Formats: C-alpha cells, sequence, structure tokens
RNA sequence: AGAGUGUAGCUUAACACAAAGCACCCAACUUACACUUAGGAGAUUCAAUUGACGCUCUGA
C-alpha cells in the first residue's frame, strides 16, 4: 500500500534549490558530452589520417589491417572497485 | 627510398578505482536520495522499526534501533581499502600503483643512435612478421615481465612520418587485464604516465600528439 | 567518469526503500549496493 | 498518367522496405547486483550507439536470477566496422559506472528467436513465397 | 618561416523589422528506443575593404 509516507509537503526555497540543480545539471551534461563528442571526433580522424597514409605508404598491409579477428568475441572487462582487494 | 619498419604498441590500464565526485554531483545524489525516501512504498524496515516501537511503548505503558547501532559498529570495525595509495611515494614513476582512478601508459626513456628522447615500446617488423604479431613480441621482450594484454584492434590509432631513408611509427592500443612485474629497478627506464606527463617528456611537435589516440578518461 | 554515470533516478514508481550497503564478502573491495551494511556469503 | 512526364510521381513505398567485414549480433550482456545502475547504462549504450548510427534489433529483458539477486539487461548491437568497433568497445568499457560486467557474446544459430509477425508482414512473406 | 583562410556541430541563414533554422542535453511516459510534453545552454577572433589571433599543409 502507500500508507507508509502519504503525507509529501516540502517548501518553497527548496524548489527554487532543485530548479537550479537541474539547470546546472543540464549545462554539466551537455558540457560532458561535448567532451565526449571532440575526443571520439578526434579519434575517428586520426583512424582516418593513419590509414590513408598507411594507403599510400604500403598496399599490402591494409589487407589485414582492416580483417577481424576471432579473439575479440569473448571479451570481458572487470569493473573499477570502490576499494581494492 | 627504403622505410624503417616500425611498430609501437600503446598499452592501458583499467582505473581501479572510481574518479572523485563534484559537489554538484554529491548535492544532485542527496536529492536523489530524498526522492528515493519520499516514493517508497511500504518499506518492511520501517515497518519492523517503527510501528513496532510504538507497539511495544504502548505495551509497556500497561526494537530496531539498537540492531542499527551495532550494524553500524561492525560497519565501522571492518578496515576499508584507502583510496589515496597515491600519497606514500608521489615521486615513483615506476608503480604500477601510482593512480587508481586513471588510465596510465608505460613510456620507455632509452638512448637512440641519433635522438635522445622518450620512446614508446617499439618493434621491427619483418614482411613475414604481422604487426599483431611484432606488438605481442613488444609485449614478450623489453617488457621482461608477466603481463596479459588484450589487443582491442589490427587498426592503427596513430601514425608519425618523422625525418631527421624514411622512417614510419605506427601506434596501437591494448588493454592490461592482469599481469606480474618483476624486478620494478630494473635497467629499462620505464614510466607511468596519466595524461600530462606525455606532454612533457615527449619534446617533440610529431609526438606530442599522442594524447589525440588516447583516452583522457 | 565512472562516478559520472553512477548517478541515476529510480524510475520504478512501485518499489521498496534501498539502502547504499557496502558489500565485502572476503575479496575485501567493496561495492555500493541498493539493499534492504556488510554481505557475507560461506 | 503513364503517358505524361508526371507518370509514378506518387511512388511511394519504393523509399520503404516492409520486410567490408561486418560483425555478427552482439548481445550486450549487462549484470550488476543493482537494478538501477544496470538500467542506466543499458539506457547510455542505447542512446550511444543511437548517435553512432548503429543498428539495434532489441532492449529486451529476461527474468531475474536467484542467489541478494543479479539483474541482468540485454542489448543487441551490429553494424560495426572493425576500425569503428575498436573506438565503440574502448567507449563503452571506459565509463563503465560500477563494477557492471560486460559479456559481448555473438548472436549464434541454435540460439534464434523468431518474433511473432504483423498481419501485413505475413502478407507480404506469402507474396514473396509464392 | 610560406600558402590557404575564419558564424554554437551544419547551413553561398541573415535585404531588412533580425544574429535565424536544424542539430544537442536534462526531467516525465517508455524494460528500453522513438513520439509527445515540460525546461536549459549556446556564437560573426580582434582593430581600423585592410592589418594582426585560431586552424590545415609544406621546412629541422
Amino acid at each position: 500500500k502507500a500508507r507508509e509516507r502519504p503525507q509529501v509537503e516540502l517548501t518553497f526555497e527548496e524548489t527554487e534549490r532543485r530548479a537550479l540543480l537541474l539547470k546546472k545539471w543540464s549545462l554539466y551534461k551537455q558540457q560532458e558530452r561535448k567532451m565526449e563528442r571532440d575526443t571520439i571526433r578526434a579519434m575517428l580522424e586520426a583512424q582516418q589520417e593513419a590509414l590513408e597514409e598507411l594507403q599510400l605508404e604500403s598496399p599490402k598491409l591494409h589487407a589485414e589491417a582492416i580483417k577481424r579477428d576471432p579473439n575479440l568475441f569473448p571479451f570481458e572487462k572487470e569493473g573499477p572497485h570502490y576499494t581494492p582487494p | 627510398s627504403p622505410w624503417r619498419l616500425l611498430g609501437a604498441l600503446c598499452l592501458q590500464r583499467p582505473p581501479v578505482v572510481s574518479k572523485p565526485l563534484t559537489p554538484l554531483q554529491e548535492e544532485m545524489a542527496s536529492l536523489l536520495q530524498q526522492i528515493e525516501i519520499e516514493r517508497s512504498l511500504y518499506s518492511d524496515h520501517e515497518l519492523r522499526a517503527l510501528d513496532e516501537n510504538q507497539r511495544l511503548a504502548k505495551k509497556k505503558a500497561d526494537l530496531a534501533q539498537d540492531l542499527e547501532d551495532m550494524w553500524e559498529q561492525k560497519f565501522l570495525q571492518f578496515k576499508l581499502g584507502a583510496r589515496i595509495t597515491e600519497a606514500d611515494e608521489k615521486n615513483d614513476r615506476t608503480s604500477l600503483n601510482r593512480k587508481l582512478d586513471r588510465n596510465l601508459v608505460l613510456l620507455v626513456r632509452e638512448k637512440f643512435g641519433d635522438q635522445d628522447v622518450w620512446i614508446l615500446p617499439q618493434a621491427e617488423w619483418q614482411p613475414g612478421e604481422t604487426l599483431r604479431g611484432t606488438a605481442e613480441r613488444t609485449l614478450a621482450t623489453l617488457s621482461e615481465n608477466n603481463m596479459e594484454a588484450k589487443f582491442l584492434g589490427n587498426a592503427p590509432c596513430g601514425h608519425y612520418t618523422f625525418k631527421f631513408l624514411g622512417a614510419k611509427v605506427f601506434f596501437f592500443k591494448a588493454l592490461l587485464l592482469t599481469g606480474d612485474f618483476s624486478q620494478a629497478g630494473n635497467k629499462g627506464h620505464h614510466v607511468w604516465v596519466t595524461k600530462d606527463e606525455l606532454g612533457d617528456y615527449l619534446k617533440p611537435k610529431y609526438l606530442a600528439q599522442v594524447r589525440r589516440f588516447v583516452s583522457d578518461l | 567518469d565512472s562516478s559520472r554515470a553512477s548517478l541515476t533516478r529510480v524510475h520504478r514508481q512501485a518499489y521498496a526503500r534501498l539502502y547504499p550497503v557496502l558489500l565485502v564478502k572476503q575479496d575485501g573491495s567493496t561495492i555500493h549496493i541498493r539493499y534492504r551494511r556488510m554481505l557475507a556469503m560461506p | 498518367y503513364k503517358t505524361k512526364p508526371t507518370h509514378g510521381i506518387g511512388k511511394y513505398k519504393h523509399l520503404i522496405k516492409a520486410e567490408d567485414y561486418e560483425y555478427g549480433v552482439l548481445n550486450i550482456h549487462l549484470t550488476a547486483y543493482d537494478m538501477t545502475l544496470a538500467e542506466s547504462y543499458a539506457q547510455y549504450v542505447h542512446n550511444l550507439c543511437n548517435s553512432l548510427s548503429i543498428k539495434v534489433e532489441e532492449s529486451y529483458a529476461m527474468p531475474t536470477k536467484t542467489i541478494l539477486t543479479t539483474h541482468e539487461r540485454v542489448v543487441q548491437i551490429s553494424g560495426l566496422s572493425a576500425t569503428f568497433a575498436e573506438i565503440f568497445l574502448e567507449i563503452i568499457q571506459s565509463s563503465l559506472p560500477e563494477g557492471v560486467r560486460l559479456s559481448v557474446k555473438e548472436h549464434t544459430e541454435e540460439d534464434f528467436k523468431g518474433r511473432f509477425k504483423a498481419r501485413p508482414e505475413l502478407e507480404e512473406l506469402l507474396a514473396k513465397l509464392k
């Protein structure tokens, strides 16, 4: 049921605080996503320029350089711990 | 002109600990915690605590607080690992446990015949030997350890052509899973670099852009 | 940016209150988990 | 009209299809004991691959496993170039919140599920097989 | 050191009454996505067509 805390009454200054927090959060997340977009674009263009230079230097290497590898299929990543073991 | 056949490996270690929070994050964390408290429905612990305490009080007139108390005490009893292990050395570049919240890379100081500069680990690739194979060869030979590295992709993360006989260097990314390093104080000048140290160490303009193909994270 | 993505609001309307408990089985590596203060398994 | 130059001006369903080394369907598995974190990262990986113009088959859920129950969420990912896939997996490993597992086991022929097709789809399929 | 130059991501948008239109992010619904609703952040590199601050390629 919902008899635990049926009453939910808060002040006005807290609403103002909440609004400011949400506005700041929106700005922050926009900035963070901008950083992500910048880094991925930089990485992609780095890949492109390296590959193009490889084409010019050696016509042989790119064939194996674009080739898939089976070992990637069963990949596992270890998540970060709040304390070292 | 014949080209100097060189392949470079870039090794990255995942952060052991999460990055420290911003004031904004923590205040919003408190805000969502408040929201969670507000919008909960019929929590069993609160029924076991508050209402039971009231009933027992009425009965006595004619406990879960203590439970929380000894829970907290035994929580305090159990020692937790220090997040700040960094503070002990603050000067050691040869330590895997230098930084826990950041991504770190190996950098080797070698005295080349024509140049005296920091150089990321290299391999001489023969026509027979693949770039991948030489990457594992780099991991095995000049490291002198039991590093296990996962090779992400054969695609070159970076490439630079530097001239004083053409010279070419190709950088590939590898991810460290599990490894034990013996003889830390070896002849090899190995340095763990987070993000900032590579800029200072790599004085040439060509190498200065290593940061372009490595995530700051 | 682990902590950046760690922040999340609850989407489920019908749920019981959860507490940020710390999980230390035997490894010693603590984890913040929303759960109904220590975790142990034989 | 056929003779007129304005013939086939109202052709519409040539534009819609109501039916290079490419990886198989990556079923990315995210497990955490905290349901909230798993759901969050599922949403994150979804909108990320959406922004990177990567095809998604399904983001379905499977029943919870009893142990302190562990929560699991899967997303189906396809349309990855090798060089692009490299960047993709490094992104998804970097921004991992707290101890959520990443199983990137690919879809196999034996583990195949056929969806309940709609009336137009079945009619189209019948027309083709006729 | 030379050349090419120049509006938030994009646009031979900007005669003017004007720095505009898509992109982008957060919150609600959605397991999700998407739609919708409710909010947020944005720029003419500086001085008089010209000169010098940022960017890309060529020298060691």
